[PDB]
């Protein structure tokens, strides 16, 4: 199965036969994408109670004009735009072929690694992409 | 398996003569008996006992013997055939990107790639200096993972509920999602898009259903927008919406003269805009007017337009005929503008344009290459048995074209040589190889079998004599002198008015001096038909004056090739004055397009009207042609001269009248006006043949059962109709198997000659209808997508040289 990332990764095999030695095949690459998704550039670590901003680019390799509902997801261990019983959603459009940063000013409360939650959808249509990543955040 | 006889009675018939007799006997016929079927063979007696005794054993060996063991016969039956014909399953497209560039040192050029899913090769080959470098090959794998397309329907009537059925496909092997939606338009009412997410299986397919129901008639446009994981692709489909009922396509000629040169004068002319009876409620009478310079004006702009139309649009294919209707319309401008010498017409260089007409004159001259057979010898169907009748039209229009055209010298040589030494009597009289029927004369038997014989031999002389000047051997005139002979020692007195003229026209390209000849051309003279005091207008009729002493309207297609008859045994006589009023009446029945009635009056009256338009000079045809209607103002007009007189035929839009206004100038110009109506019953017109068309289901399946049978005209032998096709329109939504319409034409016992699907029309050609019994055509049909509101669809036949000889019924 594949993993969740959109990348291209990379498989290498090396053998290891008694009487032909060792044969390192050539690298074989495999090419993992979608259309409509969100990638979360996130830093190595954060400070704690410092207020950040995390960006959040929305891609969209779609020739049509699309229309999407982006929400930042509840997080008991932050203090982000979303409340409890409110997300903070954001409706936009997007160009055909164009990228749209979503800017998502958090501050964490407690220390560890906590999830950063985000979900967005097209209006009438079928694409739909949500990510969650693992955010550090660290004292001092 | 091969339970006893069938090994038995297949290699007796295994290095035979006549195997393939035995091969399709043994076919299945359900609803035709052993002898019934076998009496329609013509192949002589050894080809029906192998028929026969290949038919009653396989009718045996049906009773009690499996459905697996037949069908394992079927094919040790397959030797019996003849060796496997060249075919191709697939269909390659046109291939684009063919072309010659000069690039220095690189070169840029964009095209987009056809809507076509293939993987293309582009290779290149450098001639230069250096030498020669064939290029390293590309390929432009245009390959879409998941797609849909749609099989959206040639023709959707007015008022269905249309079931659009298309197909996604899935190539990757891991299964997964997409939704598809359709564009609404104003005109379809369909039952901001909602997207429902279904999901195809892995390597598979899935069904897309739609519905639709029209209510606009016209091309629309709907878009199909599948919008997989892989993006959103929008597939752009055309939807034809048609009205309903029959399509009748009504005419009118004027010609324009201001001066009144060869009759009375003509300035003005109206035309009434006359809604009929039984129209459809809704659609538009659509009009065309088209206003032509010369004479031969509207033949011009069939060759010179590159729309690509024929004379005879209407009249189907297949024939070998209708292969030689497609070298004539240019062969008779060709013969216009080299002798005549009108080469100063065109605003391209003149030896270019002369080079594109005898282009398509040696590309006519192919389309009769595959029907001519081992022996020279030239058949009517493919692979049918030869003919006397086509041979002498073959060797007219090929005897035609030699003067512009180099011909085949061997090619006319041993065809001559075909027609004087097989099928000629010891009196002239030439006679007929199969059973095919160009025309059908009146009379009884006894008289018929005279009148029959003499048209005939009057074909075959024009034949000869138009391709005497090629091979001009010793026996082909040897034979001409008592074909010549016959066609004076019986003629007259002429039963028919029809074989009267060909008789005088087929004497009329040598002897003209006999004194039995003018002896004919004054009788042929005596029964012609006159419009006014001075004849405005001249025409011929097929009957006799004293049998049936009536003059009508709207002429038939024996009236307009006995016109035309007469017209060029007067033109090689040249008399000028008795042939004034007859190219009057000749050029206002000519349809827009060129085409006249029928195939054979209209290779005998363009030749009327070229004989006769090499003598017509510069006439200075500049006028300021206005047409308008009455109460409404004027659509436009333009300054029509000789320097642009090839223009468009305009469309009428507005339902009011028409009047065409020449006022001064000078010329001689046509104006031809088609109107197009659809209609709902046709019970007023006449029914010329018995009609009965049934849908039933068989049990072996809905199967269509259409039968017809020739109603006789008054004083004519009751023997049955000539050549005739039928044309059984298809309701929306059904198709025709195919293989049911093959076993009706490739046996020897075939019931039609020749079949074509086309557009959803089912057209079959056939040499004759019987009067006693009906003739039943049998083939099944399926439902291939769901239609509700069915609206009924028609079954037409009609003789193919006689179209108006017809009858219609409606069925669904
Ligand atoms: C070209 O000769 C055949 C054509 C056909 C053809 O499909 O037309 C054929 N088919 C056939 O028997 N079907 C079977 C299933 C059947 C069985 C019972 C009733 C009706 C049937 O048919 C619908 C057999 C044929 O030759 C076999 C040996 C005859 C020779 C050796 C005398």
């Amino acid at each position: 199965y594949l993993r969740d990332s959109i990348t291209t990764w990379v498989v290498l095999a090396v053998s290891f036969t008694p009487t032909k030695g060792i044969c390192v095949a050539e690298p074989y690459e495999i090419r993992v994408m979608k259309v409509f998704f969100i990638d979360l550039q996130m830093p190595y670590s954060v400070v704690k109670n410092e207020q950040v901003e995390i960006r959040a680019i929305l891609h969209n390799y779609v020739n049509e004009d699309i229309y999407v509902r982006v929400e930042l997801l509840y997080n008991p261990a932050f203090c982000s735009a979303s409340t409890k019983g409110q997300r903070y959603r954001q409706q936009f459009p997007i160009k055909a072929l164009s990228s749209r940063a979503v800017p998502f000013v958090i501050v964490p409360l407690e220390q560890g690694l906590h999830d950063v939650e985000i979900k967005a959808s097209v209006q009438e249509a079928l694409w739909s992409d949500g990510v969650r990543k693992k955010l550090k955040v660290v004292p001092e | 398996t091969l339970q006893k006889k069938i090994e038995e009675i297949a290699a007796k018939y295994k290095h035979s003569v006549v195997k393939k007799c035995c091969y399709d006997g043994a076919c299945v016929n359900n609803d035709e008996t052993c002898e019934q079927r076998a009496a329609r063979i013509s192949l002589g007696p050894r080809c029906i006992k192998a028929f026969t005794e290949c038919c009653v054993v396989a009718s045996q060996l049906r009773a009690n013997i499996s459905h697996k063991d037949m069908q394992l016969g079927r094919l040790h039956m397959k030797t019996l055939l003849p060796v496997s014909k060249p075919e191709i399953r697939s269909y390659f497209p046109e291939s684009w990107l063919w072309e010659v560039h000069l690039v220095p040192r690189r070169k840029q050029l964009q095209f987009a790639l056809p809507d076509s899913l293939t993987t293309w090769e582009i290779q290149g080959v450098g001639i230069s200096n250096t030498g020669i470098c064939v290029a390293d090959t590309v390929k432009a794998k245009v390959f879409k993972d998941v797609f849909l397309e749609m099989n959206i329907p040639y023709s959707v009537v007015r008022g269905e509920q249309i079931q659009l059925k298309g197909t996604v496909y899935n190539y990757r092997t891991s299964g997964m999602q997409f939704c598809v939606k359709m564009s609404a338009v104003e005109g379809i009412c369909t039952s901001s898009s909602k997207c429902v997410r279904q999901k195809v299986e892995g390597s598979s397919s899935h069904l897309v259903t739609f519905t639709v129901l029209p209510l606009e008639i016209g091309l629309h446009n709907i878009n199909f927008s599948l919008e997989t994981w892989f993006g959103k692709e929008i597939l752009v489909k055309t939807l034809r919406v048609v009205p309903e009922g029959v399509k009748r396509e009504s005419y009118s000629g004027v010609t324009l003269d201001p001066r009144g040169i060869y009759g009375t004068i003509s300035r003005r002319k109206e035309f009434p805009y006359r809604i009929p009876l039984d129209l459809v409620p809704k659609t538009e009478i659509k009009r065309i007017l088209s206003v032509k310079g010369l004479l031969v004006g509207e033949i011009l702009s069939a060759v010179l337009s590159q729309e690509g139309i024929n004379i005879l649009t209407h009249l189907p294919k297949g024939s070998a005929e209708a292969e030689l209707m497609s070298v004539v319309p240019v062969f008779y401008v060709f013969h216009y503008l080299e002798t005549g010498n009108h080469w100063n017409i065109f605003h391209s260089d003149p030896l270019i344009e002369k080079q594109k007409l005898k282009k398509k004159l040696k590309e006519g001259m192919l389309s009769i290459m595959s029907y001519r057979n081992a022996d020279y010898s030239y058949s009517v169907w493919k692979g049918g048995s030869a003919s006397t009748w086509l041979t002498a039209f073959a060797l007219r229009v090929l005897g035609q074209v030699n003067k512009y055209v180099e011909q085949n010298q061997n090619s006319i040589c041993n065809s001559l040589l075909w027609l004087v030494e097989n099928y000629q009597l010891d009196n002239g009289s030439f006679k007929e190889n199969s059973q095919y029927q160009p025309i059908k004369l009146q009379g009884t038997l006894p008289v018929e079998a005279r009148e029959n014989s003499l048209y005939l031999t009057a074909f075959t002389v024009i034949g000869i004599r138009k391709a005497f000047d090629i091979c001009p051997l010793v026996k082909i005139d040897t034979a001409l002198i008592k074909a010549d002979n016959f066609l004076l020692e019986n003629t007259l007195p002429a039963q028919s008015t029809f074989t009267l003229a060909i008789s005088a026209y087929a004497l009329s390209l040598g002897d003209k001096t006999h004194p039995q000849f003018r002896s004919i051309v004054s009788a042929l003279k005596r029964e012609a038909l006159v419009k006014g005091n001075p004849p405005i207008y001249r025409f011929w009729k097929d009957n006799l004056q004293h049998k049936d002493s009536s003059v009508p309207n709207t002429g038939t297609a024996r009236m307009v090739e006995t016109t035309a008859y007469a017209l060029l045994t007067s033109l090689n006589l040249k008399d000028i004055n008795y042939v004034n009023p007859v190219i009057k009446w000749l050029s206002e029945e000519q349809r827009y397009g060129g085409g006249f009635y029928s195939t054979q009056d209209t290779i005998n009256a363009i030749e009327g009207l070229t004989e006769y338009s090499l003598l017509v000079k510069q006439l200075r045809l500049s006028m300021d042609i206005d047409v308008s209607y009455k109460h409404k103002g004027a659509l436009h007009n333009y300054k029509m001269t000789d320097k642009n007189f090839l223009g468009r035929p305009v469309e009428v839009l507005l339902n009011d009248d028409l009047i065409v206004s020449t006022g001064f100038g000078s010329g001689l110009a046509t104006v031809h006006v088609t109107t197009v109506v659809h209609k709902t019953s046709t019970s007023e017109e006449v029914c010329s043949f018995y009609l009965k068309i049934d849908t039933q289901d068989i049990e072996a399946y809905k199967r269509i059962v259409a039968c017809a049978s020739y109603k006789p005209s008054r004083e004519e032998s009751s023997s049955g109709s000539s050549h005739a096709v039928m044309d059984i329109s298809l309701p929306t939504g059904i198709s025709a198997n195919e293989e049911d319409l093959k076993a009706l034409v490739e046996g020897v016992d075939q019931l039609f000659t020749d079949y074509q699907i086309k557009d959803g029309h089912v057209i079959l050609q056939l040499n004759s209808i019987p009067s006693s019994d009906f003739l039943c055509v049998r083939f099944r049909i399926f439902e291939l997508f769901e239609v509700g509101f069915l609206s009924p669809a028609t079954f037409t036949v009609y003789e193919y040289h006689r179209p108006d000889k017809q009858c219609t019924m409606f069925y669904s």
